């Protein structure tokens, strides 16, 4: 029954985790009691994907929730959507992480990771054919990132077989928490590139810059932001929860849009960020605009590798196409020759709430390259003065394992532009 | 242009008109090759455990 | 904005109407491999029409038509006329042909071999030092038309545009090629009335400009030399030729239902005798033009060939 | 008589097995629950539509087949379908996750261990035949299944039965309706490893029949059914004289005989016609010269191709509905004098001919409107190789980056595996160009 298991880790992860939640539930009808409500059954036919079902036939996420202090979790459980978890499935220490790689990876997160793994195991144990697992975190803090990684890790081993995805949110000076972030990072991409299959490169100098060169708000809550990360991670996956012409899946979904095991990075996008419903032309424009994607890399200055788009609301699937390959012989300049048909779309009936038409867009360009440059740089900015770092030496860490990662990015670098240019 | 080989039935009929005339692997090679693949997996598999641990 | 790529870096024409179609602003150029175009210009050799009209949204189009070669290899053209019912054995306009290989006809050649003066390629009156040249024979025309003053051969070069639709188009404009040295009779300069061994060994455009003569010119001479017209002396029969060459393959080379479309451009050539009769050299299906009309023309095909298939934002005679 | 089974392999064969299965029923008089009214020989037979069903004692006619997929869900909706009594349970054959778009993942993988339970349940169906000719596969050159697994398949069914005939329905890929980016991929190493095993193969691109159905029963986006139902017409016109009283093409060796002179070019081109919508309010119904003409249009092939630019090898008519031969002789006439039609120099320039008085039948509520004649034409022309250029082509774009390549590498297939399949097929492509072409 291709389940998926999901898991959210420490601020970032698990305050959108809880958004995320929040925005599927109510597209799949269910309450913050687990109870369905629903009229239709193309909320239902699937609802396995992420659902667990009850002993009064309720619904309960298959979701496990992660932090090293318990306060974010005492927010989740305190909020909206709170009560519909499963209580064993909150997994907490106490002292925290303080935004520091090292001690999520290595010295605290290790002492927590075996409890998360009996979580992760009980949830696996009982999945008709799982299909993988979902993080959702950021890189920049110590949780989410250090401790993430770990994680991903562990199941890598206890699963080499299952697909690992994750939603990850990358730093940005605009929007920042600590100095470290950088650091924070750039270890942890050098584990995303070993250790997932498809990763969703959330940035948050994009969201910032939607929600204020374009949203018009004048100062941009973390909800504002996590507004459109949920929009985005509800139509990145509308495919996986709804029955469709196409059977969508993770491992699917790897095999078409991965055509190097190393080049897994990809750039969301998302239309229209209202009363007046889009038109398709419209939604097609949007989408492939730079200022509607979630990554801060103009797609401009690199190419496609792949593309999947999806269309949501009852519209033309001939217009669809009509503009996608419009759109296309338009910009010839920026998708790749050597894959053929490296462009897919799709169309499903039911929006999103509050919109008549939605339009979502999954990019593996060579422009990510452009994060991963801007990351490299503030790392090098800080490591070439060794600045900041005693904060790691003193959980165990040597500069060796800052070199080693430093390099791996650049080279990632190097391979995107290997690619732009063939 | 000629008709040959008329043949009529009562489900209809057939026949073949001219214009113009004119001027294997064994089972054990097979398991051999699903086995020389199944292998080269279990090693892919193994060096993924050495490097975890 | 209509896209196209280019894959004959080195075709006079052609070149011309790649910057004539980006003067439009309504065109881009891709790269050479990029399917996802509208219009491709071909190459010359192995052009892969197996490959064009599969892609969705996409109307193609292509300047060749795929066996259109069979008019234009003479080893072709001959078996074509020879066996093609709408164009007899012998349909009196084209030069008697045999062809024989390093079909063939040696046999039937000589039962016929009873002025006796032929020409061999792909000139001799003894059959030996021809045939020892180890192609197409035919019967050289021995009683040519002469340009006055300086007994002066020449060729006829005319241009045919071809659509998608089929329709036949005559260029207004057609030239004179002469040797424009005098006539002798069996001495290797004259005979070989071209740009072809006259750039090399042979006093480059003498009694003529670039040896090349043009219609108005040749008209007023007609007139003037025989109280005739180009029209009826020289063009019935040559409307006459191009008619029955294209209408002959049509149906074998036809775009009317397929996956994609096509064009091309022919330069047919002709020789007239004394008689005022024209005859059909060869045809060929990738031309230079001449230059003072390599724009007229260039611009004619964009019209006709092209923008008719992908309308924007007469010099041809229909027949 | 003489049996044949039919095995359906992945989501395409399976639909489309759906598709004929439902077609052959409406045409022999079966209903949903197996019965035959006009069977009067209850519980047993060798009528000719016996070739594709066995009976039970209690009258229920069961088809010859063997439905199998990799993930369950396809095969489901038919163990659960409005013809769910007509199957044994065991005919349909289902694992737990699919191959995931890779031939490697399809063959090597998951094969491996569902092979010879598949092998055992048409064993099963084998046992209960007398006089075998051998069997009729369906599936896509692009999924996982349809390739990998079929092509495993065939190299076992070569083993088991070396003495059957098999022969191919292969959906081609095309981008207007393909799932994956690495059909390509998976259409030449299945094609290269099921090459030597297979006898005749009737390849239907997607893209032609996307086509027809938009061009010519006015829908706008064909679904898998629209095209279903139409290609169904097609295998139907193939596989009647096999299920009805007849003289052509009387059994799977017969195709080989009349179709496939050279082993290696077994792929006949198909066309048919007319095709006309349900929803045409006034119909001119069409005439033996025209349909027979239609023969000759790339617009109604099942890959378009253009025919005038190679050689013919062989060439059958198969008619059905109100058709005499005198008509047929005539519209031959015609078209030998309109057309280019060139025949090698080492065959004969002709045309076999079959005839069926039944009318097509079509699904009640289908999108197919009713006719009095129909026609599929079955022609070996070197054209068809044009469709090996295009998907050759598709794979030397992408194999020189080596993009996707690792997905196959770690499912156990080396990379020498992708240069000799392509190798093989630019020998076959090498064939095709000395058969219809003149240096
Ligand atoms: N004509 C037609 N083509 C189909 C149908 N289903 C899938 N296809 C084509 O088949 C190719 C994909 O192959 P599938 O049959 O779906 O794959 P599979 O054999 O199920 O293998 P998996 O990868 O394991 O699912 C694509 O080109 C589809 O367009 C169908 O019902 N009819
Ligand atoms: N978009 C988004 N970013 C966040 C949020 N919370 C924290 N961040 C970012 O995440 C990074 C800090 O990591 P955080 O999740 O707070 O630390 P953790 O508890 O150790 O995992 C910084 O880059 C913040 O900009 C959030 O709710 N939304
Ligand atoms: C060529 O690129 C492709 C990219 C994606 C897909 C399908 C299939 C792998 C699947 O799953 N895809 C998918 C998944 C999607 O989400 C899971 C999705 O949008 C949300 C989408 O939009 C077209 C396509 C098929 C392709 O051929
Ligand atoms: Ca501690
Ligand atoms: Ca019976
Ligand atoms: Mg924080
Ligand atoms: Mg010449």
């Amino acid at each position: 029954m291709r389940e998926i298991v999901h898991i959210q880790a420490g601020q970032c992860g698990n305050q959108i985790g809880a958004k995320f939640w929040e925005v599927i539930s109510d597209e799949h009808g269910i309450d913050p009691t687990g109870s369905y409500h629903g009229d239709s059954d193309l909320q239902l036919e699937r609802i396995n994907v992420y659902y667990n079902e009850a002993t009064g036939n309720k619904y309960v996420p298959r979701a496990i929730l992660v932090d090293l202090e318990p306060g974010t979790m005492d927010s989740v459980r305190s909020g909206p959507f709170g009560q519909i978890f499963r209580p064993d499935n909150f997994v907490f220490g106490q002292s925290g992480a303080g935004n520091n790689w090292a001690k999520g990876h290595y010295t605290e997160g290790a002492e927590l990771v075996d409890s998360v793994l009996d979580v992760v195991r009980k949830e696996s144990e009982s999945c008709d054919c799982l299909q993988g697992f979902q993080l959702t975190h950021s890189l920049g803090g110590g949780t989410g990132s250090g401790m993430g990684t770990l994680l991903i890790s562990k199941i890598r081993e206890e699963y080499p077989d299952r697909i690992m995805n994750t939603f990850s949110v990358m730093p940005s000076p605009k929007v920042s928490d600590t100095v470290v972030e950088p650091y924070n990072a750039t270890l942890s991409v050098h584990q995303l590139v070993e250790n997932t299959d498809e990763t969703y490169c959330i940035d948050n100098e994009a969201l910032y810059d939607i929600c204020f060169r374009t949203l018009k708000l004048t100062t941009p809550t973390y909800g504002d932001l996590n507004h459109l990360v949920s929009a985005t991670m509800s139509g990145v996956t509308t495919c996986l929860r709804f029955p469709g012409q196409l059977n969508a899946d993770l491992r699917k979904l790897a095999v078409n849009m991965v055509p190097f095991p190393r080049l897994h990075f990809f750039m969301p996008g998302f239309a229209p960020l209202q009363y007046r419903a889009l038109t398709v032309p419209e939604l097609t424009q949007q989408m492939f605009d730079s200022k509607n994607m979630m990554a801060a890399c103009d797609p401009r200055h690199g190419r496609y590798l792949t593309v999947a788009a999806i269309f949501r609301g009852r519209m033309s699937m001939k217009e669809v196409d009509e503009q996608m390959l419009n759109v296309q012989n338009k910009n010839s300049s920026y998708f790749v020759e050597w894959i053929p048909n490296n462009v897919k779309t799709a169309v499903c009936d039911i929006p999103p709430r509050g919109l008549k038409m939605s339009a979502t867009f999954i990019g593996n360009s060579t422009a990510i390259q452009e994060l991963f440059k801007r990351i490299s740089e503030q790392f090098t900015a800080m490591f070439r003065r060794k600045a900041f770092l005693h904060w790691y030496t003193g959980e165990g860490m040597d500069e060796m394992e800052f070199t080693e990662a430093e390099s791996n990015m650049n080279d990632l670098v190097s391979e995107y532009q290997q690619y732009q240019d063939a | 242009m000629e008709v040959i080989e008329l043949n009529k039935c009562t489900s209809g009929q057939s026949f073949e008109v001219i214009l113009k005339p004119p001027s294997d692997p064994s089972l054990e090679e097979i398991q051999k090759k699903l086995e020389a693949a199944e292998e080269r997996r279990k090693y892919q598999e193994a060096e993924l455990l050495k490097h975890l641990a | 904005m209509y896209t196209f790529v280019v894959r004959d870096e080195n075709s006079s024409v052609y070149a011309e109407v790649s910057r004539l179609l980006l003067a439009t602003g309504q065109w881009k150029r891709l790269r050479k491999d990029n399917p996802r175009f509208n219009l491709m210009l071909g190459e010359r050799n192995r052009l892969p029409f197996g490959r064009l009209g599969h892609e969705p949204g996409l109307v193609q189009l292509v300047n060749y038509y795929r066996g259109a070669d069979k008019l234009c290899r003479k080893a072709s053209l001959v078996k074509l006329i020879k066996t093609s019912p709408e164009l007899s054995e012998s349909c009196t306009w084209f030069p008697e042909s045999y062809v024989i290989y390093p079909t063939d006809e040696r046999e039937v050649f000589l039962a016929a071999y009873n002025g006796n003066v032929w020409i061999a390629k792909s000139i001799s009156s003894e059959a030996s030092e021809l045939l020892d040249f180890i192609h197409v024979i035919q019967k050289y025309l021995e009683k040519p038309l002469l340009l006055e003053p300086g007994h002066r051969k020449f060729d006829i070069r005319s241009w045919v545009l071809v659509d998608h639709l089929y329709n036949i188009y005559l260029y207004r404009e057609g030239v004179l090629r002469t040797s424009s040295e005098p006539y002798n009779s069996a001495d290797k300069t004259c005979h070989l009335t071209n740009h072809c061994i006259q750039k090399e060994y042979s006093n480059y455009g003498r009694y003529e400009e670039g040896n090349e003569m043009f219609f108005e010119e040749f008209n007023q001479y007609l007139m003037d030399a025989l109280n005739t017209t180009l029209e009826n002396s020289i063009l019935l029969q040559i409307k006459h030729i191009i008619r029955s060459c294209l209408m002959c393959i049509e149906p074998a080379i036809s775009t009317k239902h397929l996956h994609y479309q096509s064009f091309q451009l022919f330069g047919f050539d002709f020789m007239v005798d004394e008689e005022l009769k024209v005859w059909l050299i060869e045809v060929n299906g990738a031309p230079a033009c001449a230059q003072k009309l390599y724009a007229e023309l260039c611009q004619g095909i964009v019209d006709v060939a092209i923008s008719s298939v992908f309308p924007l934002a007469s010099i041809f005679i229909k027949l | 008589m003489r049996e044949c089974i039919s095995i359906h392999v992945g989501q395409a064969g399976v639909q489309i097995g759906n598709a004929c299965w439902e077609l052959y029923c409406l045409e022999h008089g079966i209903q949903p629950d197996g019965q035959m009214p006009s069977d009067k020989t209850i519980g047993g037979g060798d009528d000719s539509f016996n070739t594709f069903f066995s009976e039970t004692g209690a009258g229920k006619h069961v088809p010859r087949a063997v439905f199998v997929d990799l993930e369950p869900t396809v095969i489901d909706e038919v163990r659960t379908g409005t013809y769910r009594q007509l199957f044994h349970p065991e005919q349909l054959i289902t694992g737990k996750e699919d191959a995931a778009n890779n031939y490697a993942r399809g063959h090597y993988t998951i094969g491996k261990e569902i092979i010879d339970l598949v092998l055992d349940r048409i064993r099963k169906l084998a046992d209960q035949c007398t006089g075998l000719q051998g069997f009729l596969v369906f599936h896509s050159f692009g999924g996982g299944t349809g390739s990998g697994f079929t092509s495993l398949l065939m190299e076992r069914l070569s083993v088991d039965y070396g003495k059957k005939s098999k022969l191919e329905f292969s959906i081609y890929p095309a981008p207007q309706v393909s799932t994956a980016v690495v059909e390509p991929y998976n259409s030449i190493l299945t094609t290269h490893t099921t090459l030597e095993h297979s006898d005749c193969a009737f390849m239907v691109d997607n893209e032609a029949i996307y086509d027809i159905c938009r061009r010519n029963l006015d829908i706008e986006r064909p679904t898998y059914t629209n095209l279903n139902r139409l290609i169904s017409q097609i295998v139907s016109s193939i596989t009647a004289s096999l299920r009805f009283d007849g003289a052509l093409n009387v059994d799977l060796t017969e195709f080989q005989t009349n179709l496939v002179p050279y082993p290696r070019i077994h792929f006949p081109l198909a066309t048919y016609a007319p095709v006309i919508s349900a929803e045409k309010a006034y119909h001119e119904q069409l005439s033996v010269a025209e349909i027979t003409n239609a023969c000759f249009e790339p617009a109604n092939q099942m890959v378009k191709c253009d025919p005038r630019h190679g050689k013919y090898m062989a060439c059958c008519l198969l008619y059905r509905g109100d058709v005499v031969p005198k008509d047929v002789n005539a519209a031959i006439a015609t078209i030998k004098t309109k057309r280019s039609i060139q025949f090698v120099d080492w065959c004969p320039t002709g045309f076999k001919v079959g005839i069926n008085y039944q009318p097509p039948t079509v699904v009640p509520g289908g999108d197919l409107a009713k006719v009095q004649r129909a026609v599929c034409m079955l022609s070996n022309t070197t054209a068809i190789a044009e469709a090996w250029a295009r998907l050759d082509h598709k794979f030397d774009l992408m194999y020189a980056k080596r993009a996707f390549v690792h997905w196959y590498v770690g499912e156990g297939m080396e990379e020498g595996e992708f240069s000799e399949a392509r190798e093989d097929m630019a020998a076959l492509e090498k064939d095709y160009e000395e058969v219809g072409v003149d240096s």
